[PDB]
């Protein structure tokens, strides 16, 4: 069940990096739900 | 706002703009159209099912 913070990999402490890659909306949010969707299925799959 | 760019610069910088709006909303679109077909096979799974 991986999980990668999006912001940190991308823009590491750095806040001009933070906002710029704000300009690119809710790709992060994408690939965090997504991550989470996919630990969710892991977790149900060993369940069932 | 694509009407704001259009309006506001002549198509030398426009089409830069105009690039890199295109550049952003086509991998919009291409994370939606493989997360539909990702999600279109599981559900294709479970009507299999």
């Amino acid at each position: 069940k991986t999980s990668v913070d999006c912001t940190m990999y991308i823009c590491g402490d750095s806040t001009e990096c933070s906002n710029l890659l704000l300009q690119y909306g809710s790709f992060c949010t994408q690939l965090n739900r997504a991550l989470t969707g996919i630990a969710v299925e892991q977790d149900k799959n060993t369940q069932e | 706002v694509l009407n704001d760019i259009l309006s506001r610069l002549d198509p030398p910088e426009a089409e830069v703009q105009i690039d890199r709006l295109i550049t952003g909303r086509l991998q919009s679109l291409q994370t939606y159209v493989t997360q539909q077909l990702i999600r279109a096979a599981e559900i294709r799974a479970s009507a299999n099912l």
